[PDB]
């Protein structure tokens, strides 16, 4: 069970084993260095006679051709269970946060499983409750589906993650994994961790309730391209309870990215623009864990990044075949203090059909969403009409969508030590009846700023009363 | 006429049933026959069948 | 009579089996790549075998592979299981079949793998034929000019649009647009039209397929429905052979027929629910085999691929049977990228297109048909004679609308003659927007277009004809039921509008006008 | 050492093949009888190794003389994995005896044996790419006639 | 229930099975003989 290296190009290593114990083919090499740590390979490629070629995971700045390699058996092992929550993790599995090792006893799994069955799939799409207005109205997620935000820095998408874990672990059980595949260090880690460790929900800090495994991209491709697989087993783990698990795969494209790389260096011919031939099959074992069985339901909300502005690129429009819902964070939004920047419009779900939601649901979120599907173009004639003075009913139309888009803003219970006010928690029944009833003009009678940031329609009303 | 094309399904797997009781009680059988004698002359059967 | 059973035993026992030994032929597995085994010396084996790779220490079930290269000392497998147990050294049987998939009667209502495999849990498939994957086309003199339409029950397809039995209809769209949608649709409108449609679902998620299956269970379609399922985290020949296992089980309903509701039926319909994502994965067979790649990476015989496949949809002669496959292939471009190389292909092979446009699914066109690109080359030869006479002036009032669509918020400002083209193309508009899984049969359809192209919409405002539809049809499905039976019963009649069906229908539909309000 | 790799491999070689051959006629001789018996056409060290054998009477280990005789002038790592499974675990005199059949496919090549217990009787015989399998398939074919 | 009619047909085990299990052990698979006490008592074990 112990070979020899061949050569070494790169982040590629080749390894000679012996005829009879050839390793598998998602196996690790497991290099022992000299300075008491060892390099962990993955095997690529069976090949040859005992030779098989594996992705370093690392430099690979030190090694000579010689050196001896001890496979292990079974695919790249990462700790799961209780132990391994609240804690950061590698592509390997070990802790690279402050605390000490994982013990022994705590279970190990591979890293590579089968996705649920067909049998094991619900027969009916279910609407997976965050508590957002916004989010629960215009996008709605679904259990065991994919959502993907597309924000830059600034927006508050660190907060919407953190309310996430939070009213996910207070209304279910609700443990969460997040996953930073191809981030930059600085926004990734000391802005993700300090501000989750910060922010707080009955006095246990959302990190505290938050796994989390970070490649990013000073990694090596295949860290990058097999840490999204350790968060599908950590989140596995839990969903095998029957426990709710909302995972964060933040720039699951980087993902896709990582997969290039390996296969530029692995010799594999290029297909499309660079990309690796094994595109589709290679994203649908990572999102097909990624879905609602029986037992439990692994909700995931992806960031993804396009490169330019291209969504024709193949690696968005892969992506995009595995989405279900996209929530568009907006700068102009963020900016208008609206703390949550979904924009209304350009924020689709295929949830959002009468069958599903609902017929009230549905009537609700194409009444709203089509007062601003002009996106009140009134501005532009107001830009050179001011209105004309003032619209024969469009005024209204203008007052009802200024009205609706400060309501969309809600207080947030992980902004509430910042900002000094209480997290509102609101069901869909509520946000429907709510803007249903906003819609019909029941809300004619308050002023603006009076929705700037209040749970429900109801608890616009008191404060009116008040 | 489901009814009786069950009826015929159930006889097709009647057989099936007992021809998996024979192979497997045939299994079963001639291992004590070839413990007690005759492992080395399948063995040189093959070996001449080669 | 038992005794039965003992005389037809113990006589093949006995003198059924040669029980000779003798040499046979196997390989060595020599590299495993991404799915990928070369087989080592593996002769006598057949362009396109379905190798077995035979149980071994650690691995109590078989993975089965296709044998795509039969390359000088080398033979490249695609393995349709799962790579990671097949190491190097492994031993090899060359099944002497090319792949072939159970058919009939028995695969009605049941999800299988593009292998015949049952997945959806319901037990063993009852099957007693099987049909070879990859069989040769029809035959030229083997066809028929397509004449029995297929009653979509989407008013803009089943109007602007016809789709007709052995007819080849593209359903190309942009990522969430309604293909699936308007697949699914067509499905549930075959409830009575004696049609076995088939579900192929190439490389969706395994959660989309269980909500279509489950759709199509829900409104009873899952008895006279064959759903074939290559999941995205399938293997990539999964994927490459699906179309083809559901074009064969679609070729046996074509040729010998099944029983659905106690009649000889043997038309069926069979929706490749992504060839953009077939020919990926046939992309991905090819370049993981080495083969030469060609435009966007794809392999030369990749128009041979789709070409395969839909050219084996026929509307065969009363010599041959008379049977039918109507095939409905679904393309996701990447925006609205037409002149790209799998749509260009499947373009050029397919009889029609059904361009579905993101701008208008946004605007709130549900069904985003685009009628100006989309054509049906088979045309009124795939309509009933009612609803060819009634679609005319509709397709006519709708073009001379999208002339003027430029128009439609200066209307105030225009002609009279202008105004009224515009006011009629935006209430024609209206009328085909149509909800989810709510088709309209053929005479409910006739119907509400013959109120449309006559002038009895014109008093209706615009946001409501959708509404006015939904109630006028609900009324002849309630006030008048005898007027629906005589549109259906004359639907062929060469001059539709005779007058009994004319005079019924005005009536119904004055008394609609009269007792409503809008 | 890289020049001697094609004259010395080709004279190993045919001084395995000439050994092999003529193990059949020459077996049990002597000098003199195996002198007369081995033909003198072949290599100057191939009659002289197919003699002395004979002469001290180890004759019949000549054959396996010449499965070391192609390895002396090569890597040795051709031999035919001629795998053995039976469902008794073999002796050590029965693990010979199958060598000693199987030296007819190329020599004494390398041999690995397995149980596969649920086997009955009869030994699976995988030289190459060839399989000869002689223990459950009567079952098994009888078990598809009656089906 | 009529289904029962296959568990009463079964119930011819020295009609059926005793006799195929001999001559499809000793006639087919091995050679003829099959001489060896107790052969009998094991197929009457193993069917039921
Ligand atoms: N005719 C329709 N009526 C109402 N809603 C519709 C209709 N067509 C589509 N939709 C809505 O759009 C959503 C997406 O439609 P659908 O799944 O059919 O699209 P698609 O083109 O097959 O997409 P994908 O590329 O994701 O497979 C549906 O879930 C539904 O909410
Ligand atoms: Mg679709």
């Amino acid at each position: 069970a112990k070979g020899v290296i061949q050569e070494i190009i790169g982040v590629v290593i080749r390894a000679k084993f012996p005829e009879d114990e050839v390793p598998e083919i998602y196996n690790a090499i497991e290099i022992p260095l000299g300075n008491g740590d060892r390099l962990v390979c993955e095997v690529q490629q069976q090949l040859g006679n005992g030779v098989v070629k594996a992705v370093a995971m690392g430099s690979t700045d030190g090694l000579r051709r010689g050196l001896e390699v001890i496979d292990t058996g079974r695919p790249i092992a990462v700790p799961v269970g209780p132990a391994t929550l609240g804690r950061v993790f590698n592509v390997l599995g070990d802790p690279i946060d402050g605390m000490g090792p994982i013990g022994p006893e705590v279970e190990r799994r591979p890293i590579h499983r089968d996705p649920p069955s067909f049998e094991e799939q619900n027969t009916q799409a279910q609407i997976f409750e965050t508590g957002i207005k916004v989010i629960d109205l215009i996008a709605p997620f679904t259990r065991g589906g994919k959502t993907a935000i597309f924000g830059g820095a600034g927006v508050g998408k660190t907060v919407v993650i953190q309310e996430l874990i939070a009213n996910i672990a207070k209304e279910q059980s609700g443990f969460s994994v997040f996953a930073g595949v191809g981030e930059r260090s600085r926004e990734g880690n000391d802005l993700i961790h300090e501000m989750k460790e910060a922010r707080i929900d009955e006095n246990t800090t959302v990190f505290d309730k938050t796994v989390m495994v970070f490649g990013q991209m000073n990694e090596p491709p295949g860290a990058r391209l097999r840490v999204g697989l350790t968060a599908l087993t950590m989140a596995e783990y839990f969903r095998d309870e029957g426990r709710d698990i909302l995972l964060f795969i933040d720039n699951i494209f980087r993902f896709v990215q990582a997969g290039s790389e390996v296969s530029s260096l692995l010799g594999r011919m290029p297909s499309q623009v660079g990309y690796q031939p094994t595109l589709g099959t290679e994203m649908g074992e990572l999102q097909e864990r990624i879905t609602s069985t029986k037992r439990g339901s692994i909700t995931s909300m992806q960031a993804v990044y396009v490169p330019a502005d291209d969504y024709t690129d193949p690696a968005p429009a892969t992506v995009f075949s595995h989405l279900d819902a996209t929530i568009s964070l907006e700068r102009s939004i963020a900016e208008r203090a609206i703390f949550p920047a979904v924009d209304p419009l350009a924020s689709t779900s295929r949830i959002l059909d009468p069958n599903i939601v609902g017929e009230e649901h549905y009537r609700v979120a194409q009444e709203v969403k089509r007062v601003l599907q002009r996106y009140k173009d009134l501005k532009d004639i107001i830009a050179i009409l001011g209105m004309e003075e003032l619209s024969d009913e469009d005024k209204l139309t203008v007052q009802r969508a200024r009205k609706i888009e400060l309501f969309f803003s809600q207080p947030f219970t992980v902004a509430q030590q910042f900002t000094g006010r209480p997290g509102k928690y609101v069901p869909v029944k509520k946000t429907v009846e709510s803007f249903a009833r906003l819609l019909n003009g029941e809300g004619d009678h308050i002023p603006e700023s009076f929705f700037y940031m209040q749970g429900d329609f109801d608890d616009v009303l008191a404060a009116y009363e008040a | 006429a489901q009814a009786e094309q069950e009826r015929i399904r159930m006889l097709s797997e009647a057989k099936s049933q007992i021809a998996d009781l024979v192979t497997l009680t045939a299994s079963r059988v001639l291992g004590a026959e070839l413990q007690a004698r005759g492992h080395d002359a399948l063995i040189a059967e093959s070996l001449a069948a080669l | 009579i038992t005794e039965e059973l003992i005389a037809r035993l113990k006589q093949g026992i006995t003198s059924g089996v040669d029980l000779q030994p003798r040499q046979v032929n196997v390989g060595t597995v020599i590299a495993v790549g991404d799915g990928v085994a070369r087989l080592s010396g593996l002769d006598q084996v057949v362009a396109s075998e379905i190798v077995e790779f035979p149980p071994k220490a650690g691995r109590n079930e078989s993975i089965y592979g296709i044998a795509l290269n039969l390359e000088q000392d080398s033979v490249a497998a695609i393995i349709l299981g799962d790579d990671e147990t097949i190491e190097e050294g492994d031993m090899v049987t060359s099944t002497g079949r090319v792949i072939s998939v159970p058919v009939g009667q028995g695969l009605l209502g049941r999800v299988v793998n593009p292998l015949g495999q049952p997945i959806d849990g319901k037990g063993p498939i009852v099957y007693e034929k099987t049909r070879p994957i990859e069989r040769i086309a029809p035959g030229v003199i083997t066809r028929k000019s397509v004449d029995t339409p297929v009653q979509t029950g989407i008013i803009a397809i089943d109007a602007l649009i016809p789709i007709g039995r052995g007819q080849r209809e593209l359903i190309i769209g942009d990522r969430q647009t309604g293909k699936t949608a308007v697949a699914i649709d067509t499905i549930l409108n075959q409830k009575g039209q004696g049609m076995v449609c088939i579900y192929v679902a190439i490389g969706q998620r395994r959660a989309q397929v269980a909500q279509v299956v489950g759709t199509l269970e829900r409104f009873g379609a899952m008895e006279y429905t064959i759903v074939v399922s290559a999941t995205a985290s399938e293997s990539a020949a999964l994927q490459y052979i699906a179309p083809y296992a559901g074009c064969a089980m679609g070729e046996e309903i074509m040729e010998n027929g099944v029983m659905l509701n106690g009649q000889l039926v043997k038309d069926a319909l069979i929706v490749y629910d992504d060839l953009s994502k077939h020919a990926v994965a046939y992309r991905q067979v090819s370049l993981l085999l080495r083969r030469p790649p060609g435009r966007e990476a794809y392999p030369g015989d990749v128009f041979y691929l789709h070409s395969r496949l839909l050219e084996r949809a026929a509307r065969l002669n009363e010599e041959y049977g008379g049977g039918s496959l109507t095939a409905l292939p679904v393309i996701e471009t990447q925006a609205n990228d037409v002149s790209a190389y799998i749509p260009t292909n499947v373009i050029s092979i397919t009889d029609g297109q059904i361009y579905l446009e993101s701008d208008l699914f946004n605007a709130g066109q549900r069904p985003a048909l685009n009628v100006g690109i989309s054509v049906s080359r088979v045309g009124g030869a795939a309509q009933t004679r009612a609803m060819r006479a009634v679609a005319g002036k509709l397709k006519g009032e709708l073009a001379q609308f999208r002339d003027l669509a430029a128009f439609a918020q200066f209307a105030s400002d225009l002609d009279a003659t202008t105004k009224a083209q515009i006011e009629r193309g935006q209430r024609l508009q209206e009328l085909l927007k149509q909800p989810q899984y709510q088709p309209l049969p053929v005479e409910d359809q006739v119907a509400v277009l013959y109120a449309a192209t006559n002038n009895y919409l014109d008093d209706v405002p615009v946001p409501l004809i959708t509404k006015w539809r939904d109630d006028f049809l609900a009324f002849l499905r309630t006030a008048h039921p005898e007027v629906r039976k005589l549109i259906y019963d004359n639907r062929l009649d060469r001059k539709f509008p005779t007058p009994e069906v004319k005079e019924a229908l005005e009536a119904a539909i004055k008394e609609f006008k009269a007792t409503s309000n809008y | 050492r890289a020049l001697a790799a094609p004259l010395v491999e080709a004279l190993l070689t045919t001084a395995a093949e000439q050994i092999r051959a003529a193990a059949p006629r020459i077996a049990g001789l002597s000098a003199s009888e195996a002198a007369a018996v081995l033909p003198a056409d072949l290599l100057p060290q191939v009659r002289n190794f197919l003699l002395t054998m004979a002469k001290e009477g180890l004759t019949g280990e000549l054959n396996a003389v010449a499965a070391a005789l192609p390895g002396y002038l090569e890597t040795g790592s051709r031999a035919v994995d001629a795998s053995v499974t039976s469902a008794i675990e073999l002796s050590a005199e029965q693990k010979e005896r199958i060598t000693r059949e199987l030296q007819q496919r190329y020599g004494d090549v390398h041999v690995t044996y397995h149980v596969d217990p649920t086997l009955i009787g009869g030994l699976i015989i995988r030289v190459g790419d060839q399989v000869l399998d002689n223990s459950l398939r009567a079952r098994l074919s009888a078990i598809q006639r009656v089906l």
